[PDB]
């Protein structure tokens, strides 16, 4: 289970990321997926 | 032991389906989706025993 979790999270990771688009871009209100203690959305 | 053999048979059947999919996707052709045929952007894949 530990090795499966590690492999799954290694396959999850993206090479590029744009964290500014979560709430500081676009007219859409998708703040439910905005990371702000807890770092979950 | 019989129950263990049955559970391992189900796991082997699922893995056999996965091997069929990987052979028909990554070996005979070049994949488009990432992550399925290993890490990075796929170039070529070889399957051995």
């Amino acid at each position: 289970q530990d090795d499966a979790t590690k492999s799954l999270f290694e396959s999850i990771r993206v090479p590029q990321s744009a964290p500014l688009m979560a709430s500081l871009s676009g007219d859409y209100n998708l703040s439910l997926f905005e990371t702000p203690g807890n770092y979950r959305s | 032991f019989v129950s263990q053999q049955l559970v391992r048979s189900e796991a082997a059947a699922r893995s056999s389906q996965l091997v069929k999919d990987k052979v028909n996707e990554c070996v005979k052709s070049q994949s488009s989706r990432n992550g399925f045929c290993g890490q990075g952007t796929h170039i070529v894949s070889f399957a051995v025993n």
